[PDB]
């Protein structure tokens, strides 16, 4: 019938080839968290190089799309790049169009909007990656937002993409739901606690990436192995 | 309990009650229907509640979904209908194996011999029964005809009422004068639907009224004078000799028809004589024709009084007239089973009133008026098997002329039409009765005076009916190879294919 | 084949999330059940119910992703009106311009039908308006419509309580009891989004707005 | 292939069209079927003016002659306008074959579906009949048919055409009745007859002149007898 | 077969009546309008579709005619407006990339050459003059109940309305008609300028009073000649 085959409805009334393109975004084997505190975001994901000839520099998961947004790509590398360039280009085009920085959430919803045509055209597959943007907005604080291979985009106060992004949301989820509003510290600690549980790693500072948005620094920073490894030997004695 | 909410009196039964209750009656696709249901009583109770459900004040036919109930409630009662009962005697031969098994040892439970008084019992019970259910099939079309008749019933449930109604033919028993009448009354009703379910009902309605005709036994020998040779030959034989078609046998007057035996039927006598062969009684013992009205039988007089009239007769042929869909009507065998049904039951009665009507649609070339006169023509030969001499003499002396204009006449349009009159005339039919009509289609099919096409259209209709006739005309097919031999290099492709055909 | 994808596409619209309209001599009510799966999601970020024009409303039940596209050029072709008549457009002239669109993918090949059905509320001299737009490119003037999972039984539902003359204001309590009736957990100002469309225009009713309402009902 | 001879099988079930070329007239005459009771006929034509001297008569699928018709009536102003003369018949029916070749679509029901004589009278004024055919073959002849009975009327044209048959102009039009009548069946009933003449516009005979006609070869056939 | 709609033209006038259904309770009346469209000032259209199918229909057929005006700045005679959108229907079933319009229309219209006349264009593209022609649910039964009760030439608009209230009653699945429940539409000439009149609500009421007095009287003589007959 040619409905597994291309983006046409079944019979059921569900387009496979978009939960086929879910299923890719799981195919990488990384996993990536984003928790939004009281005054900051931020993303931590799994980095694995497989072999020592490879430069560490160049394998990345976390990118800038605008001084002020960075975002994490869970799913196919290139077809990654392809949606980080695309998001890249909306972005300095809203600027020139409209003389003032692009919200993350007006960002996450072009980004979709491509990721539909996508959907309702057979000729082009969807793309198999998951975005996931955070920024500091000035009106309304510190954002999370995520996009997905079928065109949906929504808001969160703590979200997860990659092989356990189930397992992490059930993590996410209990301390979202007791707790009070994070301080950087705490916020960064959440990531890395959720992403350690979910893995059962105990990540050197090595094996994690983490990218950081605050309310008083907007720029986005990646922060540096020394950083990252402050970070981890706090939770370690705790 | 089901029927109380289709009630029409019942009142704040509620839209969504009715429709449930319909879709109850309506049963699954494979179940109980519970509108069909076989029982008599079962029967009488439903069917006249779904036609009286029109006047409920809870139907509303405007809803789709509505009308889609109740053609689905009609289609299925019409599909899974089957004639229920009326009489249920066992025979005594049934009776006697039945008590051998009742008095059977081996898996026996000791049981007391059935008393005289208890079989009599069951022989009065049965009777109760069987009368209590043609009380019911009588009350089942008084019920639904009260139906149909009702003051303000929407349309659509006349149509279904009518159906019911036309189910309701029995084949052992005649239907109720009061049904009979509505019936040939609504031969004319203004909807074209009902008026073709009248003109199914009333052709069944004569062969009810039809009157058994007497057959007598012949001897094949004796009639040949022929010896009937011991071995099976098969074929043209001295012994069948009688049989085929001759100039010098055709019996041409009073005395020779009742003479000549007339053995009707094709195939009797090609391959074996049955050891009974019947050729119908002679014209004294059969069924006395031309009753003055005052013999006929109470239904008999409906039919008669409505076709007697002349103003009935004129609104059924303008009816018959009309065209229904443009290049896909055809011949109607129903409508040939109704007129062969009128004129074998009434003997030419009412020839009189048609006479008239027949002249003038013979004359109009239009598709559809040769169409109704070729269905008269046909069930008109037909109806004539029984006729006396003097009768067939005298429809001959009308249709001679009214065929030969027809076929003059013959065009695209009604060149099928006129094949099919033709043919089914015909057929079941001895030669010698319809040597009329045999010299009329075979005096110059290829005249040539109506031109190309006409000619093969003549060939045509000719052929059809030596086709019937098969192996009983010898001489005919002899006398058409003779006329075709000197045509075949002096005609056009449309009659040559004719002619390869014949 | 075009015919079967339209009725495919129809039933991702039944499987869609409950959504319901109604319309009442002074005004039309559109609610949607908006229950986000898990609490991490944030609420406010997106918007079920979405402005056309200041008089023109329209919510959904089917794919989300398919009904921004709709809403996009509902409210381009809304703006192109303005432009030429300088006069806000009629709502039953946008709703024969969306379902065109609509046609369009169905008569397209290589793409498939929207597999989102839309509720659309107006008002405009003096009337209010309620229609609803199929993936087929159907459309229909309603009283009251229910869409998505269980519309037949909130249809009916709708038929009881529906009277011809109502105030919006009992029309909006209405509204939220036919999503009530189809609605697995607790409702709360969060859990449903409910939109007016009055004399004044379109306005989406603010959390503290639905939460007075639903302590009414 | 299949396209084509699908084609040729509308034309085959077309109401019969007879032309005959004669020396100062050219004839063509169509059978008119029976539509509907409540129908009305004015609508229904089967013999078209393409220009003032050229005249079409077809068989085949009523929708597409309509295009084809309209197409060769648009190009024979535009030959008009371009070279300033009246189009000779064949280029009229090289144009139409033409056009039944290409549909304009791959596949697409690419031949046309309809069979046409195309009859008239040269600039030079020499009169000329032309066949066109869904195949996209045109041929001239001097009297054809086409639809039901074609084959059959061709067989009687082929006998009865003659010098003596195309003398006058009363002849010509008498030899278009015949063939006609022999697939037709009626008098003046079922006949479209249009006269082309010699530098004259094209008339359609009405129903009391064909009668008259076919009154008189009545009569000559019974002085035949 | 979504809606009947029936025309029947007579000698003074031509008349396009269309049933109108409610599908659901909850459905508005905002599409009550139904058909008599009104193409131009001269002709009107009746659709047997959905209102959306309708829509596109109409307005291309009015782009026509305004067309039409701009050119010659004279009304579009009644054929060549049916004869366009025939072609437009033929081309979309002819070519193979693309999908045959599915809705048959009736036109009513009054031209200075034929005066006035009705049409029927089918879903193929081939379109039909008719002097009385039904489209819609139950067509056959209205088609074969016009040739039995029209006369041609003898039809005046006063009896073609009786006719159709006749012919619609014993066709549309109203059960009992009801002003509501069909609309009426005439097109008649009034000094030089054609007027398309949609019948009112009390008019089409009375022609239904009319009626059901009219089968009233008949059925009481048909009771009375049993009467008389026993
Ligand atoms: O002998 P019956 O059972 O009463 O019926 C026979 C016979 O029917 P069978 O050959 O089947 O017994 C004929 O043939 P059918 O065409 O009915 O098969 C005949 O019909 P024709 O008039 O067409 O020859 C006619 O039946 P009917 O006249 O009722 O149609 C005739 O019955 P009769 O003995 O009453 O003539």
């Amino acid at each position: 019938g040619f409905d597994r085959h291309i983006t046409i409805f079944s019979p059921e009334g569900r387009l496979y080839q978009v939960e086929y393109a879910f299923k890719a975004i799981n195919q990488g084997g990384l996993t990536s968290v984003a928790v939004r505190g009281k005054d900051c975001a931020v993303i931590v994901t799994q980095k694995k190089v497989p072999d020592k000839l490879l430069d560490s520099s160049t394998v990345t998961h976390l990118f800038k799309i605008t001084e002020n947004i960075g975002c994490v790509m869970t799913g196919m590398t290139a077809d990654s790049r392809s949606q980080v360039q695309r998001a890249r280009y909306e972005a300095a085009n809203w600027k020139y169009k409209y003389g003032y920085e692009i919200p993350v959430d007006m960002l996450c919803k072009r980004i979709a909007d491509i990721s539909q045509v996508y959907t309702q055209n057979a000729e082009m597959r969807p793309l198999g990656c998951c975005m996931i943007l955070i920024g500091i907005d000035e009106e309304q604080g510190p954002q999370v937002y995520k996009c997905d291979p079928a065109g949906y985009y929504c808001g969160f106060k703590a979200t997860a993409a990659g092989v356990k992004q189930t397992e992490s949301t059930s993590f996410l989820e209990k301390k979202v739901k007791k707790k009070f509003d994070w301080t950087f510290e705490q916020t960064v600690e959440t990531a890395i606690t959720c992403l350690s549980t979910v893995l059962s790693i105990d990540f050197k500072p090595s094996e994690i990436e983490v990218g950081v948005v605050t309310v008083e620094n907007p720029k986005f920073r990646i922060l540096t192995e020394a950083e990252i490894d402050a970070h981890l030997v706090a939770l370690a004695e705790r | 309990l089901v029927l109380e909410f289709l009630r029409p009196d019942r009142q704040g039964v509620t839209q969504q009650q009715f429709k449930g209750a319909l879709y109850c009656l309506l049963g699954n696709h494979s179940g109980v229907c519970l509108a069909n249901l076989h029982d008599w009583d079962c029967i009488v109770q439903t069917w006249p509640a779904i036609v009286s459900s029109g006047l409920s004040q809870a139907m509303s036919l405007e809803k789709p979904s509505i009308v889609r109930l109740f053609d689905d409630l009609a289609e299925k009662i019409h599909r899974q209908y089957e004639t229920i009962g009326l009489d249920f005697t066992i025979p005594k031969s049934c009776v006697e194996i039945a008590e051998l098994l009742q008095q059977s040892k081996n898996p026996s439970i000791n049981q007391i011999l059935l008393s005289p008084e208890k079989i009599k019992e069951g022989i009065k019970r049965q009777q109760e029964k069987n009368a209590d259910a043609l009380r019911n099939y009588e009350n089942l079309v008084d019920t639904l005809l009260d139906g149909v008749e009702q003051r303000n019933l929407p349309w659509k449930f006349e149509h279904i009422g009518i159906g019911l109604l036309s189910l309701l033919l029995r084949d052992d028993r005649v239907l109720p004068l009061r049904a009979i009448r509505f019936f040939v009354e609504n031969l004319n009703h203004d909807a074209i639907v009902v008026r073709k379910m009248a003109i199914s009902a009333v052709a069944g309605i004569l062969k009810q009224l039809k009157r058994t005709h007497k057959k007598l036994t012949i001897n094949p020998c004796e009639i040949s004078g022929c010896p009937k040779p011991t071995q099976l030959i098969a074929g043209d034989r001295p012994d069948n000799h009688w049989l085929h078609y001759d100039s010098k046998t055709i019996p041409r007057t009073k005395k020779e028809w009742e003479s000549s035996c007339f053995v009707e039927k094709t195939h009797w006598g090609y391959y074996t004589w049955p050891k009974n062969m019947v050729v119908y009684a002679g014209v004294e013992e059969q069924p006395k024709l031309g009753r003055s009205r005052e013999d006929m039988t109470e239904a008999e007089q409906i039919i008669f009084d409505h076709f007697s009239d002349p103003k009935f007769v004129e609104q059924l042929i303008t009816f018959l007239s009309l065209e229904d869909r443009k290049g896909k009507d055809k011949f109607n065998p129903r409508r040939f089973c109704l007129f062969k049904g009128i004129f074998r039951n009434f003997d030419d009665a009412f020839l009189p009133v048609l006479k008239p009507h027949l002249e003038h649609l013979v004359a109009d070339s239009h598709e559809s008026t040769q169409r109704c006169v070729a269905e008269i023509i046909a069930g008109l030969i037909r109806g004539s098997k029984h006729w006396t001499f003097e009768k067939v003499e005298k429809l001959w002396e009308l249709l001679c002329p009214l065929l030969r204009t027809a076929l003059s006449n013959i065009t695209v349009e009604t060149y099928n039409d006129w094949g099919a009159c033709i043919a089914t005339s015909c057929e079941s039919r001895d030669p010698r009765k319809l040597h009329w009509l045999f010299e009329l289609l075979l005096e110059s099919p290829l005249s040539g005076e109506g031109g190309s096409f006409v000619d093969a259209c003549r060939l045509y209709v000719l052929q059809g009916g030596l086709a019937q006739q098969e192996w009983r005309v010898p001489e005919l097919l002899h006398r058409l190879l003779k006329y075709l031999e000197p045509k075949l290099t002096q005609v056009y492709k449309n009659v040559r294919e004719r002619i390869g055909s014949v | 084949g075009k015919l079967v994808q339209i009725e495919y596409a129809l039933a991702a619209v039944a499987g869609g999330a409950p959504s319901v309209g109604i319309k009442a001599a002074n005004g039309v009510v559109l609610a949607t059940e908006k229950k986000q799966k898990s609490i991490l999601y944030d609420e406010r970020s997106v918007h079920k119910v979405e402005p056309i024009t200041k008089h023109i409303g329209l919510v959904y039940s089917g794919m989300g992703p398919d009904y921004r596209v709709l809403v996009h050029r509902a409210r381009k072709l809304a703006q192109q009106y303005y432009l030429v008549y300088q006069e806000p457009i009629p709502t039953a002239q946008l709703v024969q311009r969306v379902a065109s669109v609509m046609q369009e993918y169905t008569q397209s090949g290589g793409v498939r039908p929207f597999g989102v059905s839309l509720l659309i509320c107006g008002w405009n001299e003096g009337r209010p308006y309620l229609f609803q737009s199929d993936p087929s490119g159907a459309y229909f003037a309603w009283k009251a419509t229910a869409m998505g999972k269980n519309y037949v039984n909130g249809k009916t539902f709708l038929e009881k309580r529906y009277n011809e003359d109502l105030e919006l204001e009992d029309a909006i309590h209405t509204a939220i009891l036919t999503l009530k009736e189809s609605f697995e957990g607790q409702m709360t100002e969060d859990n449903i989004e409910v939109g007016i469309c009055n004399e004044a225009g379109f306005r989406r009713l603010t959390p503290t707005e639905v939460k007075d309402y639903l302590a009414a009902i | 292939l299949f396209q084509v001879e699908y084609a040729q099988e509308a034309v085959k079930k077309g109401s019969t069209a007879v032309g005959v070329r004669g020396r100062d007239i050219v004839v063509l005459g169509v059978e008119k079927k029976s539509v509907a009771k409540l129908q009305d006929e004015r609508t229904v034509r089967k013999i078209c003016a393409l220009d003032d001297n050229v005249c079409m008569a077809f068989a085949g699928l009523t929708a597409d002659a309509r295009i084809v018709i309209n197409r060769a009536r648009v190009e024979c102003q535009s030959h008009r306008l371009t070279v300033e003369d009246p189009v000779t018949v064949e280029y009229i029916t090289r144009y139409i074959a033409s056009l039944k070749q290409r549909y304009t679509q791959s596949n697409g029901r690419r031949p046309f579906g309809i069979s046409a004589l195309i009859v008239g009278f040269d600039f030079d004024g020499t009169p000329r009949l032309y066949q066109t055919d869904p195949s996209g073959t045109y041929h001239a002849w001097k009297a054809n048919a086409i639809g039901r009975g074609a084959k059959s009327v061709r067989e009687f044209l082929e006998k009865n055409y003659t010098d003596e048959a195309i003398e006058t102009d009363d002849l010509t039009i008498k030899l278009v009745i015949k063939a006609l009548l022999e697939v037709v069946q009626s008098g003046g009933k079922n006949i479209e007859l249009a006269v082309m003449r010699r530098d004259q516009s094209l008339k359609i005979l009405n129903p009391e002149e064909i009668e008259k006609y076919v009154a008189e070869i009545e009569k000559e056939k019974e002085e035949n007898e | 077969h979504a809606g009947t709609c029936l025309g029947i033209l007579a000698n003074d006038g031509v008349l396009l009546a269309a049933e109108r259904r409610n599908i659901h309770k909850l459905l508005d009346e905002v599409f009550f309008s139904e058909k008599i469209y009104k193409l131009n000032e001269d002709m009107a259209c009746s659709v047997a579709g959905i209102t959306s199918d309708a829509n596109v229909l109409t307005n291309e057929l009015r782009l026509i005619a305004q067309r039409y005006l701009l050119q010659y700045q004279e009304p579009i005679p009644c054929e060549q407006l049916v004869t366009a959108l025939c072609d437009i229907k033929q081309a979309y079933t002819q070519f193979g990339g693309k999908r045959p319009f599915g809705v048959s229309l009736l036109y009513i219209g009054w031209d200075k050459h034929y005066g006035f006349q009705l049409y029927q264009s089918d879903p193929s593209g081939n379109y039909g003059g008719w002097k009385a022609t039904c489209i819609g649910n139950n067509s056959a039964a209205a088609v074969s109940m016009l040739k039995q009760d029209y006369k041609e030439g003898e039809m005046t608009l006063k009896s073609a309305l009786a006719l159709a209230i006749k012919v619609l009653n014993k066709t549309m699945d109203v059960s009992k008609l009801s002003a509501e429940k069909v609309e009426i539409a005439t097109l008649t000439r009034e000094n030089g300028k054609t007027v398309i009149r949609v019948l009112k609500q009390k008019e089409v009421e009375q022609l239904i009073k009319k009626h059901e007095e009219e089968e009233a009287k008949a059925e009481r003589e048909k009771k009375e000649k049993e009467q008389k007959e026993k």
